[PDB]
C-alpha cells in the first residue's frame, strides 16, 4: 500500500 | 531561447507562479504558466499512463492521464501548432526535482507522426516504440541526470544506489532523429505519444513532475531549470 | 430502424430537405438532415480523398475532403458516440443515384480502430486496408447494386458496360467483421477512415453522393433510399 | 472435408501416432503427424509466447515458442501455401484435453496479413490485436467449449468454477472475417501471428496442447477430435 | 574500416570482378563480390520496386525486385547478422555511375525494424516511411552527390539541369537515427525494407546500380568508390 | 479536362 | 512457482 | 515507352 501525499 | 510546447504532469503545487492548489496536468505553450490545467489525483507508487494526441484538422492538443481502475484526468487546448513550432522539431521527456523529490521513472515510450501532403495519400510517417531501454541507447539523446540501463527503465532524474530519489535534479530524453511535425502543403498532419511512468516518493511529498515536450532541434536544459521549471523553461514568466 | 452515423459527400443540393445550395460535406447523426455542413468544391472526374477521424477524449468527429493541389473542405461536430451507437457496429460505404447520376467509384479504403481499456496499454485494435478489390471480395458485404472486381475498383452504384453511370441505383460495402467502437472501461477509443473516390458525371450534373457510415451490425438498405437518401435513411425527417 | 495447416504446441507424447517422446512444437500440413517437430521444455504454470511467421518469397513457415529467461524452441518447414490452401481462409486457435488435462488459456492474440499485388505499391492488409477478451466478443467465432470473458482471457477448453481443467474438452477461436492469404499474382504475401498462453495442469502429466491453425472459411470441429487430435483432425492419418 | 551488408541492384556486368554476364540483384556481405546473385531483367525508364526482408528465427536474408506486370527476381542467402554487424547500425541507399551512366532515382522508401526481448511481449520498434522527399530533409544524412527536393524525389547521383545522368557520381542516403538491429537476448528480431526506384539511361548500356545497405553508424563514402564499387567498398576484394 | 458541373 | 514437468 | 536493354 503505496499511494498517498496529497 | 528555445520554443517549447509541453504537456506537464505537475506533482507539486507552486501556486505562486500560477499553479493550482493540487497535483494537476496542464498544457504549456512557451511558458511554465499553463494555458489550461486539470486536477490530477496522483497515486504515489503506482504505474500510470499518459496519452497525448493532436491533429491538424481540429488543431486541438489533448492529453489523458490514467491509473488502472481509477478515474482519469483529461485536458485539451485549441492551439494551431503551425504558428508556434518550426516545421522540424525534436520530441522528448523531461523531469525534475528540487527541495522535495520523487522518482521520475519511464517504463515505456512510443510515438507516431503522420503527414499527408497534397499529392494525396502520399504519406510520410515516423514511429518509434520503447518497451525497454538498454544501458547504451544510441537512438536517444540523454541530457542532465537522465540515464537508461536501470534494468529496462529510463531514470529521468537522479536515484541513489539503494533506489531513493535525489533533490535538485534535471534530466531529459530526446529522440535522436528530428521530426517533421507540420508542413504547409499538408492535407492532414497528426501525432500521438504514449508513455508509462512510475512516480515514487518515500516521504509522501513528491515534486516536481514529468513532461512530454516538443522543441527546436537543438534545445538543451536551461540553467537553474531544476524543480518547478521541470527542465523546460529559463524563468517563470 | 437502424442507427446511423455518417459523413456524407453530397453532390446534389436538395435544399428542400435542409440541403445547402451547393455540393457540400456534412455529418449526419441518425438523419439525412446534416447537423453541420461545409461547401465542397467538387471536381468532376478527379480522384479525391476523404479522411475521417474521431477520438473519445475530445468526442469530436471530423472529416477532410481534398483534391490534389486544391483547397480542402473540412467539417467537425462535437458528438459523444457512446450515447448514439451500440458498442458493436459495422463500418462501410454507401452511395446512390436518382434522376441524375454519377459514378461512385472507390479506389481504396483503409480503416483503423484502437481501444484502450483501464488495465492500461492493454490495447485492442482492428485495421484493414484495401488498395484493390478482387471480383470475389469475401471480407466484404456488398448490398444493393454495389460490385467489386471492375479491375481493382469498387463500384457502389450501377455502371454500364461502356462505363456510364445509371440512374436510380443504390449500393453499399460493409466490412465483414463487427467493430468494437466504444467500451465503458475505455481510457481512450479512437478510429480513422480513409478512402479515395472518383465521382464522374458525363452530363455535368452529378448526384447523389458517397458516404462513410457506421451502423448496427445488421443494417441493410432502407426501401426507396435511392437518390437523396444515399441509401442510409428511410425518410427525410 | 476441411483443409488445415497448423503450428501445434503438443503437451503429451502420443507415440502411437508419430509424436516424439516429449512435449514438442510441430507443423501440421493436413495431418496430425507433424511434417517436422522440435522438443519443447514446457513449463506448467508459466505464461509463454508463440510466434508464427511466413512469407511467399522464402515459402518457409517458422514458429518460435519461448518463456521469460528460458531458451526457446524453433521449428521451420518449407512449404508453398498456394498449393495447400484456398486463397481465402480463416485463422484461429484450437486446444483440447483428453484423459489427462490442462488449462489452455490465451491471454492475448494478434495477427497481421499483408498482400502486395502487381500495381505500384498497392498493398492490402489486415491486422487485429486482442490484448483483452470481452464476455461478448462479436468479432470471434467460438466453437465447442471455447469461452471468453472470465476477466479478459480466452479459455479454449472447459474450466471448472474453481478453476481446474476438465478432461475431454475441445474449443476453437476463429477470427470472424475471412483472410486473403495468397493471390495468384502478388509480388509478396506474408502473415505473422503472436499469442501468449498459460498451460497449467494439476494432475501433472498434461494434455493435449494448443495449436494455431489456418483452414477453409467454413471449418468446424470434427467429431471425436478430443485428446490427441487437438480439435483439428478427424483421424491420425 | 566500415562494415557493410547490402542488397545491390547491379545494372552493369563487371566480369573482371565476379559479376555475372548480366544485370543482376545480389547480396553483399562485407565484399563487392556478392555471396549470391540472381539475374534481373532490368527495364530502363520503368518504375520498379525492391523488397528486402530478414528475421532472426530463420537467419535468412531475401530480396525481391519487380516491375508492374513482369516477372520478379529473387535472391536469398543464409546469414546470421549477429556475427556480422555491431548491434547498432545505420540503414541507407547507395548508388553510383562511372563511364556509363544512369539516373538513380528513389520515389519512396520505408523501413521497419522490430526487436522483441526476454520479458512479456516487450517489443521495441522503429518505422519510417518516405512517400515524398522535401528539399530540406532533416531526418536524412545525404553523402556525396545525393540531393532531395527536385519535386519529391531522392536523386542519389548527379543529374543535370535538363535531367540527364552524369558519369562518375556517388551518393548515399542514411536515416539519421541509429537502428538497433539485434540484441544478444531477443526472442525475435526482424526488419523489412521497400523502395521504388527509376533507373533511366540515355546512352543505353547503363551503370552501375543501386544498393540497399546496412553499416556501422559512422560509415562514409570510400574514396574512388565510383562505378563498379557502388559507393560501398574501397576495393574489389 | 474533366471537372465541372456546379 | 507452479511446475516444469522437467 | 522508354527502354528494356533486353
Ligand atoms: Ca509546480
Ligand atoms: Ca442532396
Ligand atoms: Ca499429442
Ligand atoms: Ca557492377
Ligand atoms: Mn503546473
Ligand atoms: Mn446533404
Ligand atoms: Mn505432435
Ligand atoms: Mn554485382
Amino acid at each position: 500500500m503505496y499511494w498517498y501525499p496529497y | 531561447a528555445d520554443t517549447i510546447v509541453a504537456v506537464e504532469l505537475d506533482t507539486y503545487p507552486n501556486t505562486d507562479i500560477g499553479d493550482p492548489s493540487y497535483p494537476h496536468i496542464g498544457i504549456d505553450i512557451k511558458s511554465v504558466r499553463s494555458k489550461k490545467t486539470a486536477k490530477w489525483n496522483m497515486q504515489n507508487g503506482k504505474v500510470g499512463t499518459a496519452h497525448i494526441i493532436y491533429n491538424s484538422v481540429d488543431k486541438r492538443l489533448s492529453a489523458v492521464v490514467s491509473y488502472p481502475n481509477a478515474d482519469s484526468a483529461t485536458v485539451s487546448y485549441d492551439v494551431d501548432l503551425d504558428n508556434v513550432l518550426p516545421e522540424w522539431v525534436r520530441v522528448g521527456l523531461s523531469a525534475s526535482t528540487g527541495l522535495y523529490k520523487e522518482t521520475n521513472t519511464i517504463l515505456s515510450w512510443s510515438f507516431t507522426s503522420k503527414l499527408k501532403s497534397n499529392s494525396t495519400h502520399e504519406t510520410n510517417a515516423l514511429h518509434f516504440m520503447f518497451n525497454q531501454f538498454s544501458k547504451d541507447q544510441k537512438d536517444l539523446i540523454l541530457q542532465g541526470d537522465a540515464t537508461t540501463g536501470t534494468d529496462g527503465n529510463l531514470e529521468l532524474t537522479r536515484v541513489s544506489s539503494n533506489g531513493s530519489p535525489q533533490g535538485s535534479s534535471v534530466g531529459r530524453a530526446l529522440f535522436y532523429a528530428p521530426v517533421h511535425i507540420w508542413e504547409s502543403s499538408a492535407v492532414v498532419a497528426s501525432f500521438e505519444a504514449t508513455f508509462t511512468f512510475l512516480i515514487k516518493s518515500p516521504d509522501s511529498h513528491p515534486a516536481d513532475g514529468i513532461a512530454f515536450f516538443i522543441s527546436n532541434i537543438d534545445s538543451s536544459i536551461p540553467s537553474g531549470s531544476t524543480g518547478r521549471l521541470l527542465g523546460l523553461f529559463p524563468d517563470a514568466n
